[PDB]
């Protein structure tokens, strides 16, 4: 047999373990197929009818959630285009936090259409220019589709009606109670002049009954116990101390130097007298509970229990700052008793036990306050993690709505209207970018088709009905979920609202990822290590 | 490539670069065998055999190179060799130069179709110029002598070259006819291992590789008769399985004599024929048989003084029939004396273990025999190859009614004609015409490089001498001065050059239209 | 070890259809080079 | 070409993945299927170290199974949740979930939407919870004797399917008295469970104080009387031995005078500490730190008892039983920081020396002495005692018992069938299957008892349709009787929690149609 040699040059100097893809068939088409196969995985889990996914990582852990961000983070894909898509999804989640699968589907459809656009004979520059023009047009006509706005932000009956649409997409069925709890937690921590913080929401997982036994708390909780014998105090003053509740010593290595029988007998007596004097001076300032963050001693604990002083020890750094900001007090780097400014403004401190777990609850009688804690209940850890993720998504949606009070109709009407407007505008553009504009207009139909496929009905009939409704004269009419027959329904009457800035940022990031992927025609890789 | 991961495949640029590199490597090796001033090669096989040759067809096969382009080039060279004769090294050089000139213009933003279309017109113009530049002569003895000398000058030294030229010319004139074409398979090539000097002459007759078997036979026989036959004389059994059923020893002896009477009858018939032909004792009788002879017949024929042979080839009978003029009969039915041959001097020569027979001195022989002599085996093979090449060149020059001067004046004239016809071609074929004209000037460049002089200055001087005077000014290989090729005695061939140009054009068209080397065959490995 | 079939592999329908379509497209793209008078010659 | 995921990733479709999940759930439930009623049998699990684990509770069996399946872990999670919540019906929720899965398997194979199944499960669970809360029927104002009788009946019903079923009339009063003396916070850490080898099962006693094992002793342990009439317990926490004052100390003694002075001062400090400890009027000295040989010999010359290496939990229990406090310093030993008891003995039980402390009327804790086997029997007895204590604690806070056996399941199934017989459409078949799946409890009970299940189930269905409500199964008479009149009561917090856990497990299992496994 005759063996064919290699090309004398870059092929011979390519070195082992490395690869080369110069042609468009082994590069652009391969990346397009990989992106399509990646988008086809998370395509069935998009709308509220999307199922969950049991993803098992290498650490022998279970992840039964519904958000696409965790799934994409727990895949470990060894593909450059898929890695770029995952990075874009992570950037979108960090910027907003409510649009990952939509961006993935949009990018997949755009790449699948660009595949045939390059196959028919069109180049890459004209396609990129047409896509950019279509994106600019969609961003220009985007603010012209606002049909709702948020009136008040501190009303319980109003905020709960806005995040319900976003919560129902994650938890289908039991969402009204979760929306009400999220609205109450956001109202109880809402100050003035805007400025809403995202780190003021605590999540406590306690195994017990189901989702009907969940309740909100206007304070903080810790999974510790009481060191002393003091049970619960009514009107107590918290005294936070960053230094450990013990006698201070020198930072430099030094030993004591006793003499005869006088110092050897007086040292312990003087130490005990100083400790007793310090304990008395600490409790004489009206303090009842002392919260430390270091190692405690036996003599100090006994002296604190003698004068009825509650001792709470915690080792979490950030928890001490959170407890200080919740009660209004600050920290102290030395054993110094407060006077009148560094006191405590609590209400009730008690130690309870729910679900065979002793926790210290710091309940506050004030309806406002600083931070809050949403005590969650459940029988499994996966359900608790899903509820926590849904609560975080609702908090992010509330923060986005507070940043921008512009509401747009959701479902599948805004995308259809944008596609129709782009198709009507692209018909008056000459050159070769008209085909790219028409393809970009067709990429918006991947959301209603996926929604109809996940609901359990046909997609072409639903798309035709939506197009006919939009051409008749209606705009705020989308697809129906509860209806078993392929019909339409009004989105304004049902209450389907979504964030406009989030969708705008998602579309911008999708267009950026598309124009970044459609710019590399050759990949140069090496060997894994 | 996705269906078969264990299969290598080259693209358009990679395969083209591989082919160009292979062509350059094959051209840079065979560039030292052009002209009589070349260098000799020493090939050593795996067993320990030494071969000293200078031909390009043998070097292209004894180089141990595994490549598809190299295999195709070797096959084309072997085809040219066994179809025409001398025209393999120059063919490979021209093919390599054309491929290099094509690759020089390909890596600039051009399509090989235009280069092929230009090469077609260039080949057409070269053929049209060669059809009128040829010189027709009467083809006498001096022309054939000069052609053979020019063909054999690039093989050995001088004296052996002239001896081989004279022997080839004499053999051709002896086997020459006026109505039938030049037929081969008539001159026997016998090799010997002694006298490597002036001893490779021509023998007017035939020399066999087997002598007599009976020691009582005569060694040197004067005037005798040649009997050509191929009948069996051994104990031939019947086709049907038979068997003897005797009774005593008398019946056994009778059955023994019965099976031998069949050969005794033929022996008596041969004896009677010899007695009727001769009669007295001043003549002899030589019998040439193709099959074996039993010892009984050899002993019976030795009593009458008959020198018979046995076990011969098929070409020997035809050679004897063409030389002596007898009848190669098969049976002893109409055994007439008119079906015999005439001889003059028959003597048996012994060379140790081997034994030969010389059949010389004939009336009008038509099949001679070249006696090759050499010190070793490599020299014998080289002399045999040189004699074969000279015979092929003489046959090609005789079959054609025209002559072509050698040296490198024809290539310069063709290049000048292509240059003059370059602006007369429309389209983008001007680059192809220029490349074809520059590729044909590889022979004078290699000749000047092997002679020991300059290349660019020599080519410029040759072009100036050709443009300043319309003559066939060749290239000298001794002083480097522009000399006339038709004045000294350097002659080539027309049909050979035409076939070489056609093969070069075909190879160029087949290579320039291929840019994909895929190997998706079965591995045939199970385990 | 109780098994129903030894050394047997079964796939789904969508994956098999996609693989067949990809193989057909690859065959068509490989064979599309030799077409028209401006095509090139191949060697095996 | 480069692949998408890493080399070694496994995936499947939806229908085969769900079928495999149902098969795994059925295989898991078939292991703890024979453990239910009183006629059930326990299992024997052996790990890699060669230690056996004999326990009748399904929680320990599911924990010792070591299942690495990504879908079979849903039963272990709800089992642990039920064990941590009420701690009773650990296998009932798993059986109900397995029955629901086996009932919806044909509906899933036929081609039904999982969202409709989840909605039907949620509606059925809500209806069952509402029906249970409606037919609860709790007392409004009862006396203490009625509450004690109810607690005793609940304890006897909870300790009927365990290994101590033959002595259920003795442990009921014990656990009742143990729970009644737990104040209102109900601290489970103040109940000491001691296991001493030797004796019989009926030889178990319950003291009204504290009792711990004898720790290490020196050469001054036999020269002291281990019996006192009215002693005083002094809780300390300082080391009583000849050692250095501080580890980071250096003494630069001059001549022999200062050396002798320091030598005398060390013993003077030791004697002063001993005198300050003895002058408190105590007789029993207890401390967590080990006591040296000097104090042990000093306390034996004044008819005083001492013991070192006292655990923290034992010291806390003794303090809660007596009424003292942990005194680290000996410079403040008054009369309000010392214990008080009426009797103090030191007998030998099973060849091991144990200290007894009882007689104090202000005791808020107790100690249990479990005798019988050697290890597995003692562990089973401790598990049964903990289960009974949890059942009594739940019944105290719920004060609403219901009929046991299988009457509540039959009533829920009848109500679900009557509700499904009204609403048409595809909602009738799902509720019907949910109601038919609840009838597996009496069938499983009859299969474990070895009786006819078909005839008993038919008779129960006929009696429930002709109604005559709290009618369950009977193992003694091999028929049917009144479970409410046979003193068979159970807390209502066990059925609702198990139903909610089963509904959550079903909703989490059905809503899964993909399983991705990463290499390594
Ligand atoms: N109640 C509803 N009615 C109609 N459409 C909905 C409803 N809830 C969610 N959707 C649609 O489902 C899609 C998925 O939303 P979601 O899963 O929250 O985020 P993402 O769009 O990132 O997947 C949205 O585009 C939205 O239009
Ligand atoms: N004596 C000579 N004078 C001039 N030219 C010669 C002479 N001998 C050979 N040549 C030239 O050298 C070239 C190569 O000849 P050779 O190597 O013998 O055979 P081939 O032509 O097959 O390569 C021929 O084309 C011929 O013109
Ligand atoms: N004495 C009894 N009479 C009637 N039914 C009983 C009796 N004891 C137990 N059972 C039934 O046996 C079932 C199993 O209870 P048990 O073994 O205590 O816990 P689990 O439900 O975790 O197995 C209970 O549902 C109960 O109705
Ligand atoms: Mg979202
Ligand atoms: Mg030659
Ligand atoms: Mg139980």
């Amino acid at each position: 047999a005759l063996h064919v040699p290699k090309a004398p040059g870059f092929a011979q100097m390519l070195k082992e373990g490395a690869k080369h893809f110069s042609g468009l068939e082994e590069a652009v088409y391969r990346n397009i197929q990989a992106c399509k196969e990646l988008a086809q995985t998370t395509r069935t889990a998009y709308g509220p009818n999307g199922m969950n996914k049991m993803v098992i990582n290498h650490l022998e852990k279970l992840f039964v959630t519904n958000d696409a961000a965790t799934i994409l983070r727990e895949l470990e894909v060894q593909h450059p285009a898929a890695k770029m898509i995952v990075m874009a999804s992570h950037m979108q989640e960090q910027e907003v936090g409510d649009g990952t699968n939509f961006v993935l589907v949009f990018a997949g459809a755009l790449l699948e259409l660009a595949e045939e656009l390059l196959r028919i004979g069109l180049s890459v520059s004209e396609v990129i220019e047409g896509y950019e023009i279509a994106c600019r047009k969609a961003h220009e006509i985007l603010p012209n589709l606002v049909c709702c706005s948020a009136k008040n932000l501190r009303d319980i009956d109003e905020v709960s009606s806005l995040l319900r649409t976003s919560i129902m997409s994650k938890q289908y069925g039991n969402e009204v109670f979760l929306a009400k709890l999220i609205a109450q937690a956001c109202v109880s921590i809402f100050p003035d002049s805007g400025h809403f913080n995202v780190d003021n929401i605590r999540v406590c997982k306690i195994l017990g009954s189901g989702i009907s036994s969940s309740s909100v708390l206007h304070g903080m909780v810790f999974k510790k116990e009481t060191e002393g014998d003091v049970t619960s105090v009514k009107d107590a003053k918290i005294a936070v101390y960053s230094c450990p509740f013990d006698g201070m010593i020198t930072e430099t290595k030094g030993t004591v130097l006793i003499k005869t029988a006088e110092e050897l007998m007086n040292f312990s007596k003087g130490e005990e007298n100083l400790m007793d004097a310090q304990v008395k001076a600490i409790a004489d300032t009206g303090a009842n509970v002392v919260v430390t963050g270091g190692k405690v001693a036996d003599m100090a604990l006994h002296y604190a229990n003698k004068y009825n002083i509650m001792l709470v020890r915690l080792n979490s750094k950030w928890d001490l700052r959170r407890l200080c900001k919740t009660v209004g007090a600050t920290a102290l780097p030395r054993l110094t008793p407060p006077v009148l400014e560094e006191m405590g403004h609590c209400d009730s401190v008690y130690l309870s036990e729910v679900g065979d777990t002793q926790v210290v609850v710091f309940k506050h009688e004030k309806e406002d306050g600083a931070i809050s804690t949403i005590v969650l209940r459940g029988s499994t850890d996966n359900l608790m993690d899903d509820i926590e993720r849904a609560v975080d998504d609702g908090v992010n949606t509330f923060k986005v709505l507070t940043r921008d009070k512009r509401l747009v109709p959701g479902g599948g009407a805004t995308e259809i209207e944008l596609a129709k407007q782009i198709t009507s505008y692209g018909e008056t553009c000459p050159g070769l970018e008209q085909y790219a504009i028409k393809k970009f207009a067709e990429a918006f139909e991947a959301i209603p088709r996926a929604l109809a496929e996940n609901s359990g009905v046909k997609a072409n009939e639903v798309i035709s009905k939506l197009y006919a409704v939009h051409q008749e004269g209606n705009k705020n009419v989308g697809l129906d979920i509860e209806a078993e027959v392929p019909a339409v329904k009004d989105m304004l009457e049902a209450g389907i609202l979504d964030t406009y800035l989030g969708k705008y940022w998602a579309i911008k990031l999708a267009t950026n990822a598309a124009v970044t992927v459609l710019r590399v025609d050759q990949i140069i890789m090496a060997k894994p290590a | 490539k996705t269906l078969n991961p264990k299969a290598e495949v080259a693209r358009a640029q990679a395969a083209l670069a591989v082919n160009i590199s292979a062509a350059r490597g094959l051209q840079d090796v065979l560039r030292t065998n052009l002209g009589p001033k070349g260098t000799m090669k020493m090939l050593v096989s795996g067993a320990g055999d030494i071969k000293l040759t200078k031909d390009g067809n043998v070097l292209l096969h004894e180089m141990q190179i595994q490549h598809p382009t190299a295999s195709l080039i070797a096959k084309v060279a072997t085809a040219q060799d066994d179809i025409t004769g001398d025209g393999t090294t120059s063919n490979v050089l021209i093919i390599g130069e054309l491929l290099k000139q094509a690759d020089l213009y390909i890596s600039e933003g051009l399509h090989p179709r235009i280069i092929t279309e230009g090469f077609e017109a260039a080949k057409e113009k070269a053929l049209q110029f060669l059809e009128e530049v040829k010189v027709s002569r009467e083809m006498d003895r001096e022309t054939l002598i000069d052609v053979a000398r020019t063909s054999l000058r690039t093989k050995v030294h001088a004296e052996l070259a002239d001896v081989l030229t004279e022997a080839v010319v004499d053999s051709i004139l002896a086997i020459k006819k006026q109505d039938e074409p030049i037929d081969l398979f008539m001159i026997e090539i016998m090799e010997m291992k002694h006298k490597s000097e002036t001893d490779t002459s021509l023998i007017r007759g035939l020399v066999l590789d087997h002598g007599a078997r009976h020691p009582d036979m005569k060694k040197r026989v004067e005037d005798a008769y040649i009997l050509t036959c191929n009948v069996s004389l051994e104990y031939e059994k019947t086709e049907v399985n038979s068997g003897f059923f005797y009774k005593s020893a008398e019946e056994r002896e009778k059955l023994v004599k019965a099976e031998r009477k069949f050969i005794e009858d033929r022996v008596k018939k041969i004896i009677e024929l010899k007695r009727k032909v001769c009669g007295d004792s001043d003549k002899g009788f030589v019998v040439i048989n193709q099959k074996g002879i039993d010892p009984f017949s050899l002993d019976a024929l030795s009593k009458e003084g008959i020198v018979a042979l046995r076990r011969a080839k098929r070409r020997n009978m035809e050679r004897l029939t063409l030389a002596c003029g007898g009848v190669a009969l098969n049976s002893f039915d109409d055994l007439s004396p008119d079906c015999l041959g005439h001889a003059g001097l028959v003597y048996e020569y012994t060379l140790g273990e081997e034994k030969f027979t010389f059949i010389e001195k004939c009336n009008n022989p038509r099949s001679v025999t070249l006696l090759i002599k050499g010190p070793n085996k490599h020299t014998l093979t080289q002399i045999k190859d040189a004699v074969r090449d000279g015979l092929r060149a003489v046959k090609n020059a005789i079959d054609d009614g025209c002559v072509v001067p050698g040296a490198g004046a024809v290539e310069v004239a063709m290049a000048e004609a292509l240059i003059k016809h370059k602006p007369s071609v429309k389209g983008r074929a001007q680059l192809g015409v220029q490349a074809f004209a520059d590729a044909l000037l590889i022979i004078p460049k290699v000749l000047a490089q092997n002679s020991g002089f300059d290349l660019q200055e020599t080519l410029v001087k040759i072009q100036a001498e050709h443009s300043e005077s319309g003559q066939l000014v060749g290239v000298d290989l001794n002083t480097g001065e522009p000399m006339v090729a038709a004045e000294v005695g350097v002659w080539d061939n027309y049909c050979v050059k035409k076939q070489l140009l056609h093969s070069c054009t075909v190879i160029a068209t087949n290579i320039l239209l291929v840019d994909e080397i895929m190997r998706a065959g079965m591995s045939s490995l199970k385990g | 070890v109780l098994v129903l079939s030894q050394n047997t592999k079964r796939e789904s329908g969508r994956k098999v259809q996609s693989g067949n379509i990809n193989a057909a497209k690859t065959i068509a793209d490989i064979i599309r080079t030799c077409l028209g008078p401006k095509s090139m010659m191949k060697m095996l | 070409p480069v692949i998408l995921l890493k080399e070694g990733t496994d995936s499947s479709q939806g229908i085969p993945q769900l079928v495999s999940n149902i098969s795994a759930c059925q295989v898991i439930a078939e292991a703890v299927r024979t453990t239910l009623g009183p006629r059930g049998m326990d299992k024997l699990i052996v790990d890699g170290r060669g230690k056996a684990t004999i326990s009748n509770d399904g929680a320990t069996i599911l924990k010792l199974l070591d299942v690495v399946h990504p879908a079979a872990k849903t039963l272990v999670d709800i089992a642990k949740s039920q064990d941590a919540e009420v701690g009773d019906g650990t296998t009932s929720v798993t059986l109900l979930a397995a029955e629901f899965l086996k009932q919806v398997k044909p509906y899933v194979e036929e081609g039904l939407h999982p969202q409709i199944i989840i909605r039907a499960f949620r509606t059925a669970t809500q209806l069952a919870v509402n029906k249970i809360k409606e037919i609860a029927v709790t007392v409004k104002k009862a006396d203490k004797v009625e509450q004690r009788k109810l607690l005793e009946k609940c304890a006897m019903t909870a300790l009927s399917s365990k290994l101590i079923s033959q002595q259920k009339a003795f442990f009921a009063k014990m656990v009742v008295d143990a729970v009644m003396m737990l104040d209102d916070l109900l601290q489970l850490k103040m109940i000491g469970i001691k296991k001493v080898q030797g004796g019989a099962l009926e030889d178990s006693q319950l003291v009204a104080g504290v009792a711990f094992k004898k720790t290490f002793s020196y050469a001054g342990f036999e020269m002291q009387p281990k019996k006192y009439h009215n002693p005083k317990i002094a809780l300390l926490n300082v080391e009583l031995e000849l050692k250095a004052e501080k580890d980071n100390a250096e003494i630069r003694v001059h001549t022999v005078e200062d050396y002798q002075a320091i030598v005398d001062a060390e013993w003077n400090i030791l004697y002063d500490k001993l005198e300050k400890i003895h002058h408190s009027g105590a007789k029993v000295v207890l401390s967590k730190l080990p006591i040296g040989d000097v104090a042990t010999q000093y306390f034996a010359d004044r008819d005083m008892f001492c013991a070192g290496r006292v655990p923290e939990e034992d010291l806390k229990r003794t303090m809660m039983a007596c009424g003292g406090s942990i005194q680290t310093s000996v410079n403040a030993l008054s009369a309000d920081v010392l214990g008080r008891c009426q009797v103090f003995e030191e007998t030998q039980i099973g060849g091991e020396r144990y200290n007894f402390f009882t007689g104090c009327p202000k005791a808020k804790t107790c100690t249990f002495i479990l005798r019988g086997g050697a290890e597995q029997f003692m562990e089973e007895t401790e598990r049964s005692l903990h289960d009974a204590i949890m059942i009594v604690r739940r019944a105290i806070k719920n004060d609403s018992v219901v009929a046991g056996g299988g009457a509540i399941e039959m009533e829920l199934s009848k109500y679900l069938r009557d509700y499904s017989r009204t609403i048409p459409g595809k909602q009738q078949l799902l509720i019907g299957a949910y109601a038919k799946a609840l009838e597996i409890i009496p069938r499983q009970l009859c299969d474990n008892a070895g009786f006819d299940a078909t005839n008993i189930l038919n008779k129960l269905r006929a009696r429930h349709a002709q109604g005559g409500t709290w009618y369950g199964v009977d193992i003694n008479n091999e028929d049917i009787a009144d479970n409410f009149e046979a003193f068979v009561w159970e807390p209502a917090m066990v059925r609702i929690n198990a139903l909610t856990a089963a509904s959550e497990a079903a909703c989490l299992i059905v809503s899964v149609d993909e399983t991705i496994k990463n290499p390594r």
